[PDB]
């Protein structure tokens, strides 16, 4: 089985290299496409066929505020289960998740009660995105307001342009649930404003004239800063994209 | 027959009734000229079947379903490792690809035996197995899942000296 | 090795064989040398004995293996036949009140019921110089716009049957009256159809269906009345009850329309009345089967 | 209990060589690769002979008086057996490869076409005691130039026609004087000669060629000798005559070509009575009944056998064995049907009572790997390497739903819910148990949790839980119903590869790769205990080996387990040459059978005398009648049974319990006492005698007075006697009386009367319900035909 | 479809007799040829990659008998049809 | 350098062994060729059929050059002098013929 995982990660590396070369070939062929006149590989194998399942888990010995926030993310997603890592090593954690059969993992990290990091991993040797999440506001932080409606939610993505934006929107799209209802009530919005994407839950009713939304759920701006090829057990897998901080144009470059 | 000289050579330049076959027999240690002929004839059947399935009209549900059936079968066989093209079926299938899917090449690839003929000799003596049961013939194109589960047979002296060099013998499993 | 006999050799120069069920010596042999050892082969065929003189080991065979053996205590005699051969055939019929089925296979009834569909499913599988085309096939759309072989196949089938009839031309002189109808007519004369029941049970199923379908159905209905009389007598006789009722079902299959049209004739009505008398007597098997199936299912479930 | 005789072989109706009829014609003897099968055609039964051979049978002949059978393999080894006792009388060794055998119609002597010689031997006696050396040569003729390809006797035992590939037909005689009369040859012929037959008056000699020509010789005049009187010709494109047989008394010629066409002619007029094709494969042998009405056509390519009645054009039988190997087995919940599955996809359904092929199904493409039933006689599920799993009815014989995954992944093992609502299949390339629901059709779930492929699945059928055993060296007990979805992982020492659960549903036996069969208690997930198996396995040596058959771990384990229906025994069969029957509570083997002695199959010999078809047992199961177990192996489905009951197994005997005392109790009219004595003695003839002896009006008293110790045995006995007993009224009175007397006892010990109730309701459903069905049908048809108004 | 600019190998009487007399016969024969070739290929591959002995599959007018029958031979077709589907 | 291969289906194949090539392939209409010998001075082939006739063949033309009714039944054997003048045939009806070729 270890030989199985080694062989499959080697084939996955080759497939990602082939997809990169063919995407450069498509960028070459696009110039011809305007003279005469699609999803990723893993999310293509399981695009709309199977519905995903996620495990949202704490970092380690978490505070009550972080556990409340993990419960909040579990309530945001559909088909989520909350997991309290205590004395789970990371290899045994991802091994148990692979063995159980789980579409993805979301592990959280905080600082003195304030969440600051969130790493998502797709499990059949899929990619891991590490986001830094800053401006957290929880439902627990707001008020006793009821409960999340938990219906299969609609999705909204604003201002995702480059290939990095396509990667991120595909990752988050397939974290969500596939094939929602037309009159599905709650909509999750992913706004992009200069590398600081922001998410909000919103319920909406169509009035006698227009729409009227109520803001609920969590409220936080996250920002990607790593996208590794292998799963998060490795810490030696190749990096597909890495946020550069000590470069000259660091305070001006967007999507970098 | 006698390395006939110049003038008799020009008179009888075609009489010899007595080298890719011996080439692959040297480099990847195949058994037989007839073994190479078998693999090459098999690739010939694949080529002829490809030409006939192209001759069938391309907008045919029967043609496309039989084509993808053959593609998935050959991928399960593992002689090729991609799925997306048909030009890889008309060109990428080689005698070298099937002879590398052969068993002792897989053992040398998984670094079990250091040399190909040593892999052959271990298969003769009966020190390997594939899943539940053991294998005695070298001409054995191992499938994908079964090369994933190939290993030594238990309680064999080679596995004993493996675990002895690693100093991790465990005679409760009579390793 | 079957554990039914003990063979004991003893210093009175004897070898005895005891049957253990009856606890008695069934065989006794007086040998010259005292047999100091006796064993059986693990397969029950050889008996290996060693004596006090003779460097070999005598071997003996087993007529009990190749035959039956009378079990009578004859030890002192030297020096219920079902019991003595320890085999027991079953009785044919226990009592006249008891139902019985046919001595034979259990597929005969289903074969007799469904032999015709067996035929239908077991049959095997397999130019003029002056052409005559029509106004659409040739370009005659005027005749189209003012447009104004099954019998050949029927005649062809007549020709193939004629080919079969002229093909078979055996001139062997055969009897006029067949054996079945002769025995039936004799049974009707004797007012007892026991021999007819005998040959009916002993018939082959294809012969049964061919004869039953090729009964004669005229205005006096003599043959059909005799057949129903025979089946009533048989159901009173209470043997091969399955076969007699499947015979009557086959009769209603073949000659149903004729007997239905000529219903209410007094002779056929009285014959069917006797039939219904015996059948109404017979319904207790339906009763017992329903009870036993119900209780058995209830016990194995709850 | 612990004894099992080799009773039957299913599949491969005909394998190689001569097929013969009997004298009475009620039996057809057919060669299977090692043994000889007797198909009884009047009473619809099958039988197989218990003696094996050394190699494949090449020739067979039965004596005219129905007493002796000679069977010659490929090397002169000839076993000569008796019928009416079914034992091997002798076995001789004719050293040269014998071509054919025939018994003279006097029976005193038998001819033997061997090599190019013709040998003629006398036959030993049967009523004579077994002698040491009973064989004696009578004559050897050597007048051919090539091999004798056919043999025929005359109607009197005086003349023998040998037909040989020297284009020759030779008349020899058995006597010197008649040799001087006619030691005559017959030349002037085309490619080969395939038969030579005397006419009924024996003035005419027909010869049938391989080219397609029949020459009618006749002893006529031009001081005159054997003119070719007439020539008839068949006409086929390329089809050559491969088998001929001529029944003289009804002048029937039956020929079988190489294109599957067989033709029936009447010979002297040479008319074509009929012409039918059996397939695309050559018809290999033809036999005729004595009465000429029945014909037997064996084709050895697919192993198909036809028995025809050309009079009424009726197929008495048309079976065809499996081609490759019976890959899987499944009994019926009652035991009447046994379904099998090949490496080809042809799923067959055999009947047991008449050992025949009721049905087949060709809807799979590749090898069917497992076949199971439900706890109902309706459905049968089958899973193949195709990437699918289909669901068959056995009342309408049709698919319902071909369940699959999404990526067309190859299913090995199968399991069904006891109620019949959930179908689980375990692949090998995915190690996820897929679970479909039956009535909806779409898959419920993909149970994940193994690492490495699922090796076996099953459902314990009371709690309705499922064990999944896999090459992660684990068992995993899932409970999937009722909001929980919970898992119990048990580890073992090695790779597991077979599983079975108790009929009570408390324990699981798992046969692993080391050769130990462990047995676990489910509710504790603990180990009740294991039985070793690495010693008592008789592995075979291979002819292409480089090691010994002792230090080889080629087949040192058991890849198939099944329980008993008492939960007390275990059959184990693997790739080896042995079938082991263990007993669980004492943890020790009860029996070991050797599957086949055949040097042609690979894994048979232990040490060779100084690719090829290996022998291996695919799957073993018991019978729900608990008197038999079946083994699907590479030759076929062998069936071992205990219907012999030749064994004095008593039960709590005393000094006064004799059969004479039992009959004395019958005269004493102490019927309960006589029945208890008979069940103490446990001798089935005596039990039948007393059981039919006691009368009706005391059956309820006796059934109320039968003790609880003897209740399960009298239940099983009445069941297995009422199946083949014509006293259905008596048996139903007995069953009703026993159920009236003791029903609560059976409700409280339902597990103990399992096989008893199985067999009894099998009897009622199978033979009683059809009878009352026909009774009801006739009653209502009479009511209709008399009650309503007539026509016209 | 596509026309043929070659000379028609049949006369008017032959083409009108043809019109006077599976989608296409050549297509069906192509299906037979490719099916037998694929059967031979899968046989060769199972010979190579299998563990146990596998035989050759098969070999590739008149009244014919079908030996294997996918019904118990005494079950009528109307009786096999369900009462819902009729 | 020519390898004659008379067989059973009724057939005769001249196969050159130097170039390695089937030079001639003739079908024998009569039947399975029971006997065969070569005339060495002429280097032609003599077959002996099931009819009782010998037949003289060459790798050029697809008919026999000559046919001789020698005996009845099949011809068991034939032999030819080194000079290529006399033939001796034996046939299964207890017959022997001494021919001048």
């Amino acid at each position: 089985m270890l030989r199985r995982q080694a062989r499959e990660r080697r084939e996955y590396l080759y497939r990602k290299a082939q997809e990169l070369q063919d995407s450069q070939l498509q960028q070459k062929r696009q110039i011809i496409k305007q003279a005469l006149a699609q999803v990723d590989d893993e999310y293509a194998a399981t695009s709309g066929i199977m519905d995903p399942r996620i495990i949202v888990t704490t970092s380690r010995d978490p505070s009550t505020r972080l556990s409340q926030f993990a419960k909040e993310i579990k309530l945001l997603f559909p088909n989520a289960v909350r997991l309290n890592r205590g004395n789970y090593v990371m290899p045994n954690l991802v091994d148990a998740c692979k063995k159980s059969g789980t579409t993805d993992l979301v592990v959280l990290h905080e600082h003195r009660g304030v969440p600051t990091s969130l790493t998502i991993s797709h499990f059949p040797h899929g990619p891991t995105a590490q986001f830094s999440l800053h401006n957290v506001v929880m439902r627990h932080d707001i008020i006793n307001a009821g409960n999340q409606s938990e219906v299969n939610p609609h999705l909204i993505f604003d201002n995702f342009t480059t290939a990095l934006g396509k990667r991120v929107v595909c990752i988050l799209k397939h974290l969500f649930n596939a094939g929602p209802k037309k009159d599905s009530e709650r909509v999750i919005t992913f706004a992009n404003r200069g590398d600081f994407i922001s998410v909000r839950q919103h319920v909406y009713v169509r009035t006698r004239e227009g729409v009227e939304i109520a803001e609920v759920g969590p409220r936080f701006e996250m920002r990607l800063f790593e996208l590794r090829l292998g799963t998060l057990e490795n810490k030696d897998a190749d990096v597909e994209w890495q946020l550069r901080r000590f470069i000259r144009t660091a305070n001006k470059k967007d999507y970098l | 027959v006698r390395k006939l000289k110049h003038h008799e050579q020009k008179l009888l330049k075609k009489v010899d009734f007595l080298h890719r076959d011996t080439q692959v027999m040297r480099t990847y240690h195949i058994q037989n000229r007839e073994d190479y002929h078998k693999y090459n004839r098999i690739c010939g059947d694949i080529r002829r079947l490809a030409n006939k399935l192209s001759l069938l009209p391309p907008t045919d549900p029967f043609r496309r379903k039989h084509e993808q059936l053959l593609l998935d079968k050959l991928y399960a066989m593992g002689v090729l490792t991609t799925k997306s093209k048909i030009s890889d079926l008309e060109n990428k299938v080689t005698v070298s690809a099937i002879c590398r899917r052969r068993l002792p090449v897989i053992m040398h690839r998984l670094k079990m035996a250091e040399t190909i003929q040593d892999a052959v000799k271990f298969i003769e003596q009966g020190h390997v197995r594939v899943g539940p049961n053991l294998i005695n013939d070298p001409a054995y194109l191992v499938t994908r899942n079964m090369e994933d589960y190939v290993t030594w047979v238990d309680n064999s002296k080679i596995k004993k000296t493996l675990l002895r060099y690693r100093n991790q013998i465990d005679d409760f499993d009579f390793s | 090795p079957e554990g039914r006999w003990i063979v004991s050799a003893s210093l009175d120069s004897t070898i005895r064989t005891w049957d253990l069920p009856t606890g008695g010596c069934i065989d006794g042999i007086i040998v010259d040398n005292v047999a100091t050892n006796v064993k059986f082969s693990p397969n029950g065929d050889l008996l290996a004995t060693t004596h006090v003189t003779g460097n070999g080991i005598c071997i003996w065979t087993n007529r009990a293996q190749f035959k039956t053996v009378s079990t009578r205590t004859i030890d002192e005699s030297e020096f219920l036949n079902d019991i003595d051969f320890n085999t027991y055939t079953s009785l044919e019929q226990i009592d006249k009140e008891l139902l019985t089925l046919s001595i034979g296979p259990r597929s005969k009834m289903n074969t007799l019921l469904h032999l015709d569909v067996i035929r239908k499913r077991s049959k095997p599988k397999e130019l003029p110089f002056f052409l005559q085309l029509s106004g659409e096939k040739v370009g005659d759309e005027a005749s189209v716009r003012e447009g104004i072989h099954r019998r050949d196949q029927e005649a062809q089938k007549k020709l193939d049957a004629e080919e079969q009839m002229n093909k078979f031309k055996v001139t062997g002189r055969l009897g006029f009256e067949s054996h079945f109808t002769k025995q039936l007519r004799e049974g009707s004369q004797s007012k007892d159809y026991s021999s007819l029941l005998a040959t009916l049970i002993n018939f082959s199923p294809a012969a049964v269906d061919l004869e039953i379908r090729s009964l004669n159905s005229f205005e006096p209905f003599d043959e059909i009345v005799w057949f129903i009389d025979a089946l009533t007598q048989g159901l009173k006789s209470n043997k091969n009850f399955e076969l007699y009722e499947t015979f009557m079902s086959l009769l209603f299959k073949a000659h149903g329309d004729v007997i239905h049209a000529n219903n209410k004739n007094q002779d056929i009505a009285s014959a069917l009345q006797n039939w219904e008398d015996v059948h109404k007597k017979e319904d207790r098997l339906d009763d017992l089967v329903k009870f036993c199936m119900g209780v058995a299912a209830f016990v194995t479930t709850a | 209990k612990s004894d099992f005789k080799f009773s039957n072989l299913l599949g491969t109706v005909y394998r190689q060589g001569n097929i013969t009829f009997s004298d009475d014609g009620k039996q057809l003897l057919s060669p299977v690769g090692n043994r000889v099968s007797v198909f009884d055609l009047i009473n619809n039964k099958s039988f197989t002979f218990e003696y094996e051979h050394r190699k494949n049978i090449a020739a067979i002949d039965l004596n005219k008086q129905g007493t002796l059978l000679i069977s010659i393999d490929e090397d002169g080894r000839a076993i000569l057996v008796n019928f009416k006792a079914r034992n091997v009388l002798h076995h001789f060794n004719f050293k040269e490869k014998c071509s054919a055998v025939k018994f003279s119609p006097d029976g005193r002597l038998f001819a033997l076409a061997s090599g190019r010689f013709l040998q003629i031997w006398k036959t030993p006696d049967v009523n004579k005691d077994r002698q040491f050396a009973p064989f004696v040569r009578h004559r050897v003729h050597a007048g051919h130039f090539q091999d004798i390809t056919s043999l025929t006797w005359s109607q009197d035992s005086r003349f023998i026609l040998t037909t040989s590939k020297d284009l020759s037909a030779k008349i020899w005689s058995v006597d010197s004087e008649e040799k001087n009369l006619a030691a005559t040859t017959f030349n002037g012929h085309r490619d080969y000669v395939m038969g030579a037959f005397f006419s009924h008056d024996q003035e005419k000699i027909y010869t049938v060629s391989k080219d397609g020509a029949v020459f009618v010789w006749e002893f006529t005049k031009r001081k005159y000798s054997w003119r070719i009187t007439k020539k008839h010709f068949f006409y086929a494109n390329q089809a050559k005559v491969k088998c001929v047989t001529f029944h003289p008394a009804t002048r029937l010629l039956a020929v079988g070509f190489t294109s599957g066409e067989f033709r029936l002619y009447d010979l002297p007029d040479f008319t074509l009575i009929q012409q039918l094709s059996m397939g695309q494969n050559p018809v290999n042998t033809v036999s005729v009944n004595q009465t000429g009405e029945w014909l037997a056509f064996g084709s050895s390519k697919l192993g198909q056998l036809l028995v025809y009645e050309w009079q009424s054009e009726s197929y008495i039988l048309k079976q065809q064995g499996h081609f490759d190997s019976t890959n899987s087995l499944a009994y019926s919940p009652d035991g009447s049907r046994v379904v099998t599955a090949s490496e080809d996809g042809k799923i067959k359904v055999w009947d047991i009572t008449s050992g025949f092929c009721l049905a087949t199904f060709e809807e799979h493409t590749s090898s069917v790997t497992a076949v199971q039933f439900a706890k109902r006689g309706q459905v049968m599920f089958s899973s193949s390497l195709d990437g699918t799993v289909r669901a068959w009815d056995l009342i309408r014989y049709r698919n319902f739903r071909t369940f699959t995954g999404t990526e067309r992944i190859q299913f090995n093992c199968l399991a069904v819910d006891p109620s019949g609502e959930v179908v689980c299949a375990g692949s090998l390339d995915n190690f996820d148990i897929h679970v479909w629901s039956v009535q909806t059709g779409q898959l419920l779930d993909a149970l994940s949790g193994h690492e490495g492929p699922v090796s076996c699945l099953s459902f314990s059928q009371e709690n309705s839980v499922l064990a999944s055993a896999s090459w992660d060296k684990t068992i995993r007990i899932w409970s999937i119903f009722g909001r929980s979805q919970q898992v119990e992982p048990i580890e073992v020492y090695s790779d597991v590869l077979a599983l079975s659960m108790r009929p009570d549903g408390k324990e699981v036996a798992v046969s692993t790769l080391k050769g130990q069969i462990s047995i676990f208690n489910i509710e504790d997930a603990k180990q009740v205990g294991n039985i070793d198996c690495r010693k008592d396995i008789i592995s075979g040596r291979f002819n292409q080996d480089r090691f010994t058959a002792k230090n080889s771990e080629r087949s040192k384990f058991f890849t198939t387990i099944h329980y008993s229906f008492d939960g007390m025994a275990i059959v184990a069969g693997g790739n080896n040459n042995s079938i082991c029957l263990y007993d669980v509570p004492n943890e020790v083997l009860l029996k070991r059978f050797i599957v086949s002695r055949n040097m042609a199959l690979n894994g048979t010999l232990e040490f060779l005398n100084s690719m090829r078809p290996e022998v291996r047992v695919t799957s073993v199961q018991f019978s729900p009648t608990a008197n038999a177990f079946a083994a699907a192996s590479t030759e076929g489905l062998l069936i071992y049974s205990t219907n012999d009951t030749i064994l004095f197994d008593p039960f709590d005997l005393d000094v006064d319990v004799t059969p004479h005392s039992t009959v004395e109790a019958l005269r004493e009219k102490q019927f309960l006492n006589a029945l208890v004595m008979a069940f103490r003695l446990n001798e089935e003839y005596l039990i039948n005698k007393v059981y039919e002896a006691i009368p009706i009006k005391e059956i309820p008293l006796v059934a109320s007075n039968i003790p609880a110790i003897y209740l399960p045995r009298i239940l099983k006995f009445i069941g297995d006697f009422a199946i083949e007993s014509q006293h259905i009224e008596f048996n139903l009175i007995w069953i009703k009386a026993l159920l009236s007397a003791s029903g609560g006892y059976i409700n409280e010990h339902k597990y103990l009367f399992s096989t008893a109730m199985r067999s009894i309701q099998r009897f009622i459903v199978r033979v009683a319900k059809e009878v009352v069905n026909t009774t009801t049908d006739n009653k209502y048809t009479y009511r209709f035909l008399v009650s309503t108004d007539g026509s016209m | 479809f596509e026309l043929s600019d070659v000379k028609s190998s049949k006369s008017l009487a032959e083409i009108y007799e043809d019109d006077y007399t599976a989608l296409s016969e050549e297509l069906q024969k192509a299906h037979s040829e490719i099916s037998e070739l694929y059967a031979n290929l899968v046989y060769k591959l199972d010979v190579l990659s299998s563990v146990h002995f596998v035989p050759k599959p098969a070999s590739t007018e008149t009244p014919t008998i079908s030996m294997e029958d996918a019904q118990p031979l005494y079950m009528s077709n109307a009786s096999s049809l369900a009462p819902q589907e009729i | 350098y020519l390898l004659v291969t008379a067989g059973e289906t009724g057939w005769l194949k001249y196969h050159d062994v130097s170039t390695g090539q089937l030079v001639s392939e003739l079908r024998t209409k009569a039947g399975p060729t029971m006997a065969m010998a070569q005339n060495p001075w002429n280097a032609v082939m003599h077959l002996g059929h099931s009819n009782g006739t010998v037949s003289l063949w060459s790798p050029s033309m697809p008919e026999p050059l000559v046919k001789l009714l020698s005996a009845r039944g099949p011809v068991n054997s034939i032999a030819i002098d080194r000079s290529g003048y006399y033939m001796a045939t034996t046939g299964a009806d207890r017959s022997m013929k001494i021919w001048d070729i």
